[PDB]
C-alpha cells in the first residue's frame, strides 16, 4: 500500500525531462513502510511545500473519498 | 598525435556510454508511467 | 573584458540589474564614494554571483571580515574572462591577486 | 570485386572474382596479377585476398621483411648493425 | 626520482587527456554571434504568371515603339538581378571545466533557428570545431511595408555596435527602446540557440542583428519590377503623373481581369456541384436505412459482412475528409488571389 | 503582432561529420541510419503472450506429423497463408524445430502432388515454395553470414550485367521488351562458371542442409539418389535460393495532388528491382527450366539462345549429380535470432487468430477452401477441435 | 560451462502423442576424439 | 617491452593480467639476455 | 560569403552545392 | 615500491621522491589578428589555451 | 594498429554519437507529441 | 496457380497504389497549418 | 516468367504493405501533434 500510494510523483511528467535536460539521472525510492517521515513531507511544511511546487498537499494527485469518478454525483451536488 | 587522440577516444566513449545509460533510464520510466495517467472527465452545466 | 569568446551578455544566463532600481542606487554610491565625484555614472550592471559561489563564498568566511572591492577587468588576466568569471569564481593564481 | 563494401569481401571467392564486373579499374587489376602469374615459369600462384581484420592477417605481415615479425624482432636497419659489430 | 636518482626506467611518457566537456563553457568565435547578412527568402510569392502578360507587354510597347520614340534595334542588356544569398559562420568552441579546447569531435551540438534563422549545416571539422552556418530569410509582405527610412536607421544601428556594446556609443539604449516600441513587422533580430548534450551554452540566446534591411527591400522592389506584373504596375504608375485618367483606370481593368484567374474558380465551382451532390447522397443512405429495413430480418449477416461495414464506414469518412481539405486548400488560395487583386 | 509566415518556423540542424573527411566503412554506417528514418525502424536497439502459451500451441500444432499446421495452412486461401506460413517458420525458428518442420512439410507437400509428374513438383504444390522461400530469404530467418554469403556468388555476376547494359547503351525499355537469353548471355555463362568452382561444403550450412532434407524427401516420394532428385535440388538452389536473392535484398506553392503524385513516382521506384536485375533473374529461371530438360534426356536446338540454356542446363545438372550424391557432410539448420521472443508473439497471435475466424468461418458457414480438394471434413477433424478448446481459453486466460 | 537443452518428446509408433509421461529416455554425450 | 640502452641491469618485470586476475607465470621476471 | 543567382534565390538544390564549396579510348579495352 | 640492490622491499627506508616534469616536442605559436573575421579558433585565445 | 586502433575507436565515437541522436529523437518526441497529458472524456 | 496470385498482386498494388496518393497528400495537408480544431461538436 | 513476376510484384506487394504500417503511424503522429487538444472521446450512456 505505501509503494501504490506513494507522498508525492510531482507535478507533472515534462518536468521529469527537464530534470534529465542538463541535469542528473532519475530516482528509485523502493516500497517503504516506516522512515518516511519527518517534516517537509506530509507536516504542515508539506501544504507549503506543496503551494510553491504547484501540488496537492494532502493525497498528492487528489483528495480521494469514493471508488469510482461519477458525473451523476458531481451533477446532483453542483 | 594518433596516440593523444586514441586515449581521448576511450574516454569519449566511456562518457556516451553513461549519457545512453541515463537515457535508457528516462525511457524505461516514462514509456511505464504512460499508460496510469489519470484522464480527466468534463460535463456540461445544464 | 572580452566576454570569453565573443558572446553577448544576454539574459538567460547572468542576471540584469534594473535602471533606478535599489541595486542601481548601491552600485552608484559605493562606487562615487570610492571616487569621491558625480561625474561617474553606470549604464549596465550585471550580476555574476551564482548560488553555487555565495554557498561556497560564506562556507569559506565563517568568522572573517569582508570588504567590497574592484578589480580591473582590462588588467585581469585573459583567463578570468567574464564567461569564467561565471563558471568558477574569479580564481586566484599562485602569486596572489591584489585587492 | 563488384562488392559494395569489405564486408562483403572474403578470401574464398574474391581470387575469383577478379576482373568479373569489367570496369576498367579492376580489369587493370587483373591485368597486374596475370602479369606476375606469367613472369614466371609456372602460371600457378594461389592468390588470397586479406582484408584487414581477419585471422588469416598474418600470413601477408610476415613476409613484410624490412618490419618486425613474431620470429626476429629485427629490422632491416637493426640486422645491418649487429653484422657490422660482429664483423 | 628517490634521493634524486633515477628510479626504474624513468623518462615516464605521460599522456594528459581533458575532464568533462561541460557545455556553458564552450566558447563562440566569429561574427555571427553579432551580426547576420540577412538573404531573400526562397519562400517568396510573386502574383501569379499567365502568357498573356507577353502579349499585352508586347502589343502595347511595339504599339509606341516601331516609330520615331523607340526605334530599338539594339539588343540591350535587361540587367538580370544580382540577389544575395548570404551565409552567415561562427564557430562553437567545445572546452572542458577549466578551458582546454576538445581534441576530437563526436560530441552533441543542436543548433535551433528561430524568428527568419534557418540552420543549413553544424560540421564536426575533426577536431572540435564545430562550424554553425545559417542563413536568416526574411518574409515578404511584412517588409514592403515599413519604408526605407525606418530600415536605413535600424541598419545604422546594428553597424555601430557589432563590437563595440550598446553602452559605448551615446545613444543606442533608447534607439532601440524606440525601435521596439515602433512595434512593426520582423523581428528586426534572429534567434539562434546552440546546445551541448542539449544545455544552453554561455550566452544562450543568440541574439544576432541584421544589417542588411536596406538590400533586401532592393532586391525585392528590383524583383516585383522584374516580375510581369509589376511592369504592367510600372506602366500605369507612368501614365497617373502624367495625366490621362481614363488611360489610366482602364489598364487597372485590364490588369485586374486577368489577375482575375479563371482556372481557380470553375475548379471550385466543379468540386462545390460535387460536395453538394455527395450530400445528396448521404441522406440517400439514410432513405435506404429503411429500404433494408422493411426487408431482410431472416436473412442473417455474416461475420466479414461486419468487418468490412466497418471498413466502408471508416473509408467514408476518409473520403468526407478529403474532398473537405480539397475544398478548403482551393478556397484559401482563391482567398490569396483575391486579397493581392 | 507578427504574422505567422512560413519563414518564421523554427528550423532544426544538428552536428554532422562532413561525408568526405569520412572513412568509407563509417560513411556506410552514418548514412544506412540516415536511410532507416525514411523507414521508420529508429526505435531503440536494446527495445504479451506467455511462454505456457506459446509452448502448448506449438505441441498441438506439430500433431500427427505436422498435419494439425499444413492442414490449416491449406485452408487459407491467398494472403493470410503467407502470414501463417511466416508464422509458422518464425514459431518453428523459436523452438528450433525447423528441421522437424522442414521434414514434414516436405513429406506431406510431396504426398499431395505426388499423382502429378515430377517435373513440377516444386511449382504447382502451394506451400513447398513458399516454405524455402521464406526460411532462405527472409529478413527475420536469415543470418547476416549468410547474406554475405549470398552477396558473393551473385555481385560479379549483376556487376556484370550492369557493365554490359551500359556498355551497348540498352535503355531500359529494351531490356524489359527483349528476350534475357539474347542480351544477357555473357553474364549468365559467369554464373555458370562461378557455381563449378563451389562445393556444397562451402555454402554457408543450412543451404546444404535444405538441400539434403528436400533431396531424400523427393527420393521418398518416387520409390540411391535419383536424376529426378537430382534436379528439383537444382530448382530450389537457381529458382528458390539465388533467384529471391536478385529479386530480393540487391542494392542499386503547388497543390498537395501534385506534390503527392511527384513523391509516389519516386517511391514506386526506389522500391522496384531494376530492369537489368529483372531480365537476370528471368535467365536464372530459365536455366533451371532446363535442368529438367537434360535429367529426361533430344529436343532440336535451333537457336543461339537454345544451345546456351540447354548447356546451361546440362552444366547444372552435371553440378548437381555430383555435389548432391557426395556423403552427407554435416548441415546444422542456422538461424538468425535477432528477433526471437518478439518474433513468437505474433506467431502465436496469428494462429490462435486464425483458429478463431476459421471456427466462425466453418459455423455459420462461408469457407472456400484454398486447396481444390481439401473439403471441409478434412478441416474438423477431432485433433483441430482440441485447437479450438485451447484457442478459446487462451484468448482471455 | 552452462546449459544445453533439448527438448524430446515421445510419440506413439502411429504417430499421435503420449501425452501422459510414461517413458524413460535417456541421453548419453559422446565427445569424438 | 624493450629495455632502454643503457638501463639493463635495473628491474625489470611484466605484469600481464585479465580482468583483476592474473595469468600462469605473471609476475615475469626476464633475465639478461646475452652476458653482463 | 555569398552565393551569386541571377533572379529566383537559391533553392535547396543550388544552395547545398554552395555549402560543400564553403565547408586510346575505353572500347579498346574492352576488347582486349 | 623501494628496494635494495637485490631487492627484499626495505621498510625502514625514509626517503623522498619528486616528479619534476618537462616539456616535449617543438615551440609552436599563432598570433592572427583579429581572430574573429577569419574564423581562426587556434589563436584566438592568446595565450593560445 | 596506433591509426587502424584510431579509426576503429572514432567509428564507436559515431555509434555512440548516432544513438544519442536517436534516443533524443524518443524524448522529444514523448514531451512534444502529448501523449504524456491526460486525455479527456466527455461524459453528460 | 500462378495468374490467380498475379492478378490478385497486381489489383493488390494498383490499390496502394492510389492509397500512396491518399495517404501522403495527408501528411502535406497537415504540416501546412499552425493548430487543428477538436472534432467534437456536442450538443 | 510468371514465377519471376509473382517473385518481383510480391516484393513490391509486402514492401509498400509495411510502407502502409509506417504511414498510418506518421499520420497519427502528426495529428496529435499540431492538434490543440487531448484525444476528445464522446462517453454517453449505452
Amino acid at each position: 500500500q505505501a509503494e501504490r500510494f506513494p507522498v508525492t510523483r510531482d507535478i507533472s511528467l515534462d518536468v521529469k525531462i527537464d530534470q534529465m535536460k542538463a541535469g542528473l539521472t532519475l530516482t528509485r525510492r523502493l516500497p517503504m513502510v516506516y522512515g518516511t517521515a519527518g517534516m517537509a513531507s506530509h507536516g504542515l511544511n508539506g501544504a507549503i511545500r506543496a503551494s510553491v511546487l504547484g501540488v496537492a498537499y494532502p493525497c498528492h494527485p487528489h483528495c480521494v473519498m469514493s471508488l469510482k469518478r461519477s458525473p451523476t454525483l458531481t451533477t446532483e451536488a453542483a | 598525435q594518433s596516440q593523444s587522440d586514441l586515449l581521448e577516444a576511450q574516454k569519449m566513449v566511456e562518457e556516451q556510454r553513461l549519457e545512453i545509460q541515463r537515457l535508457y533510464k528516462v525511457i524505461e520510466s516514462l514509456n511505464r508511467e504512460k499508460s496510469l495517467v489519470p484522464p480527466v472527465v468534463l460535463a456540461p452545466a445544464n | 573584458t572580452s566576454v570569453g569568446g565573443d558572446v553577448r551578455l544576454s539574459e538567460k544566463d547572468l542576471g540584469a540589474v534594473l535602471r533606478d532600481s535599489d541595486e542601481w542606487a548601491f552600485l552608484e554610491y559605493l562606487l562615487q564614494m570610492s571616487v569621491r565625484t558625480s561625474r561617474v555614472r553606470l549604464l549596465q550592471a550585471w550580476h555574476i554571483a551564482t548560488p553555487h559561489l555565495v554557498s561556497a563564498f560564506e562556507r569559506r568566511t565563517q568568522g572573517r571580515l569582508l570588504t567590497y572591492s574592484f578589480v580591473d577587468t582590462a588588467s585581469l588576466d585573459e583567463d578570468n574572462s567574464l564567461q569564467d568569471i561565471a563558471r568558477r569564481g574569479l580564481k586566484i593564481p599562485m602569486t596572489g591577486m591584489r585587492f | 570485386f563488384g562488392a559494395h563494401s569489405l564486408d562483403c569481401v572474403h578470401p574464398d571467392v574474391a581470387a575469383a572474382s577478379i576482373g568479373d564486373s569489367q570496369d576498367p579499374v579492376g580489369l587493370r587489376v587483373r591485368a597486374v596479377v596475370q602479369s606476375v602469374q606469367g613472369e614466371h615459369l609456372c602460371n600457378a600462384m594461389r592468390l588470397l585476398v586479406i582484408r584487414q581484420g581477419d585471422p588469416s592477417e598474418q600470413k601477408f605481415f610476415a613476409q613484410l621483411m624490412e618490419d618486425r615479425v613474431p620470429s626476429l624482432l629485427l629490422t632491416f636497419a637493426e640486422f645491418l648493425q649487429k653484422v657490422d659489430m660482429r664483423s | 626520482t628517490y634521493e634524486g636518482l633515477e628510479i626504474a626506467g624513468s623518462p615516464f611518457e605521460v599522456h594528459f587527456i581533458r575532464g568533462k566537456a561541460v557545455a556553458e563553457a564552450c566558447r563562440v568565435i566569429g561574427q555571427g554571434a553579432k551580426t547576420c547578412f540577412a538573404s531573400p527568402s526562397p519562400h517568396l510569392q510573386l502574383p501569379y504568371v499567365n502568357a498573356e502578360e507577353a502579349r499585352a507587354l508586347i502589343d502595347q510597347r511595339a504599339r509606341e515603339e516601331a516609330w520615331k520614340t523607340g526605334v530599338e534595334g539594339k539588343g540591350e542588356p535587361p540587367k538580370p538581378a544580382v540577389l544575395n544569398n548570404y551565409v552567415n559562420q561562427f564557430v562553437v568552441a567545445v572546452c572542458d571545466e577549466m578551458g582546454n579546447r576538445v581534441s576530437i569531435g563526436g560530441h552533441r551540438v543542436s543548433v535551433r533557428g528561430s524568428r527568419g534563422a534557418k540552420i543549413l549545416q553544424v560540421v564536426d571539422e575533426g577536431c572540435g570545431t564545430y562550424r554553425v552556418d545559417y542563413a536568416v530569410y526574411l518574409p515578404k509582405t511584412p517588409l514592403q511595408q515599413i519604408d526605407v527610412g525606418l530600415l536605413e536607421k535600424i541598419d545604422s544601428y546594428a553597424w555601430i555596435t557589432q563590437a563595440q556594446p550598446d553602452v559605448f556609443v551615446p545613444g543606442i539604449a533608447e534607439a532601440y527602446e524606440h525601435i521596439e516600441s515602433l512595434e512593426l513587422p520582423i523581428h528586426t533580430e534572429a534567434e539562434i540557440e546552440v546546445l551541448l548534450n542539449e544545455q544552453p551554452i554561455f550566452g544562450c540566446p543568440f541574439k544576432v542583428r541584421i544589417c542588411n534591411f536596406v538590400e533586401v527591400f532592393n532586391a525585392y522592389a528590383e524583383l516585383d519590377r522584374r516580375s510581369l506584373l509589376g511592369q504592367q504596375v510600372c506602366a500605369f504608375e507612368r501614365v497617373l503623373e502624367e495625366g490621362n485618367y481614363e488611360e489610366a483606370t482602364s489598364m487597372l481593368w485590364k490588369v485586374q481581369d486577368m489577375a482575375d484567374e479563371k482556372q481557380l474558380k470553375e475548379e471550385v465551382v466543379k468540386v462545390l456541384e460535387n460536395l453538394v451532390r455527395k450530400q445528396l447522397e448521404r441522406e440517400d443512405a439514410q432513405k435506404r436505412e429503411a429500404e433494408e429495413g422493411g426487408c431482410t430480418y431472416l436473412l442473417e449477416e455474416t461475420s466479414k459482412d461486419r468487418e468490412e461495414k466497418r471498413r466502408r464506414e471508416v473509408e467514408e469518412i476518409r473520403s468526407q475528409w478529403e474532398d473537405i481539405h480539397l475544398l478548403r486548400e482551393l478556397l484559401l488560395r482563391l482567398n490569396k488571389n483575391c486579397t493581392d487583386r | 503582432p507578427i504574422a505567422s509566415a512560413v519563414e518564421y518556423i523554427p528550423t532544426s540542424a544538428e552536428a554532422a561529420t562532413d561525408p568526405n573527411a569520412l572513412p568509407p566503412q563509417t560513411r556506410e554506417i552514418v548514412a544506412r541510419a540516415r536511410e532507416a528514418e525514411e523507414r521508420g525502424e529508429n526505435l531503440p536497439t536494446l527495445m504479451k503472450v506467455p511462454k505456457a502459451v506459446c509452448r502448448r500451441l506449438w505441441n498441438l500444432l506439430s500433431d500427427n506429423n505436422f498435419i494439425p499446421l499444413l492442414t490449416l495452412l491449406k485452408a487459407s486461401d491467398g494472403d493470410q497463408r503467407r502470414r501463417l506460413v511466416a508464422a509458422a517458420c518464425n514459431l518453428a525458428n523459436s523452438f528450433s524445430a525447423v528441421p522437424d518442420l522442414a521434414y514434414h512439410l516436405f513429406r506431406y507437400e510431396l504426398k499431395w502432388v505426388g499423382h502429378l509428374p515430377a517435373s513440377l513438383f516444386l511449382h504447382s504444390s502451394s506451400l513447398l515454395f513458399p516454405f524455402l522461400s521464406f526460411v532462405t530469404s527472409s529478413k527475420e530467418m536469415l543470418l547476416p553470414g549468410d547474406l554475405s554469403w549470398l552477396h558473393q556468388v551473385m555481385d560479379p555476376v549483376l556487376a556484370a550485367a550492369d557493365s554490359i547494359v551500359a556498355s551497348e547503351h540498352l535503355s531500359a525499355d529494351q531490356i524489359l521488351r527483349e528476350t534475357p537469353a539474347k542480351l544477357f548471355r555473357p553474364a549468365g555463362s559467369l554464373f555458370l562458371e562461378r557455381l563449378k568452382r563451389l562445393s556444397l561444403a562451402d555454402f554457408p550450412c543450412t543451404f546444404r542442409g535444405l538441400l539434403y532434407l528436400l533431396a531424400d524427401a523427393v527420393d521418398a516420394q518416387l520409390r540411391h539418389v535419383t536424376s529426378s532428385a537430382i534436379a528439383t535440388c537444382a530448382e530450389t538452389l537457381i529458382c528458390c535460393f539465388f533467384g529471391n536473392f536478385i529479386l530480393r535484398y540487391a542494392p542499386k506553392d503547388e497543390r498537395t495532388d501534385l506534390v503527392g503524385l511527384r513523391r509516389m513516382r519516386e517511391i514506386a521506384e526506389r522500391s522496384r528491382v531494376p530492369p537489368t536485375y529483372g531480365a537476370m533473374d528471368k535467365l536464372l529461371r530459365q536455366m533451371a527450366s532446363f535442368c529438367w530438360e537434360a535429367v529426361s534426356s533430344e529436343a532440336a536446338l535451333r537457336n543461339v539462345e537454345e544451345q546456351f540454356l540447354a548447356q546451361a542446363g546440362k552444366e547444372i545438372v552435371d553440378w548437381c549429380a555430383l555435389q548432391l550424391k557426395l556423403p552427407r557432410l554435416e548441415s546444422p539448420l542456422k538461424f538468425s535470432s535477432a528477433v526471437l521472443r518478439k518474433a513468437a508473439d505474433e506467431a502465436t497471435g496469428e494462429f490462435l487468430q486464425y483458429i478463431l475466424r476459421l471456427d466462425r468461418d466453418m459455423r455459420e458457414g462461408t469457407f472456400q477452401s484454398g486447396t481444390p480438394g481439401l473439403t471441409e471434413r478434412d478441416v474438423a477433424t477431432p485433433a483441430y477441435e482440441e485447437l479450438l478448446e485451447f484457442a478459446i481459453r487462451a484468448s482471455t486466460y | 560451462g552452462r546449459l544445453a537443452t533439448f527438448t524430446i518428446q515421445a510419440v506413439n509408433s502411429d504417430g499421435t502423442f503420449m501425452r501422459s509421461g510414461d517413458a524413460s529416455f535417456t541421453v548419453y554425450v559422446d565427445p569424438v576424439k | 617491452y624493450y629495455i632502454p640502452p643503457g638501463a639493463e641491469r635495473h628491474f625489470v618485470e611484466i605484469s600481464i593480467s585479465y580482468h583483476g586476475r592474473p595469468i600462469k607465470g605473471s609476475p615475469f621476471r626476464p633475465r639478461p639476455g646475452g652476458p653482463l | 560569403p555569398s552565393l551569386k543567382t541571377l533572379d529566383v534565390p537559391a533553392d535547396q538544390q543550388s544552395m547545398n552545392v554552395f555549402l560543400t564549396r564553403l565547408g586510346e579510348n575505353l572500347p579498346t579495352l574492352m576488347s582486349i | 615500491r623501494v628496494r635494495n640492490r637485490r631487492g627484499e622491499e626495505v621498510a625502514d627506508a625514509d626517503g623522498a621522491v619528486a616528479l619534476c616534469f618537462s616539456p616535449l616536442g617543438e615551440p609552436q605559436y599563432s598570433f592572427v589578428a583579429d581572430p574573429t573575421s577569419s574564423l581562426s579558433v587556434d589563436a584566438y585565445r592568446m595565450d593560445t589555451m
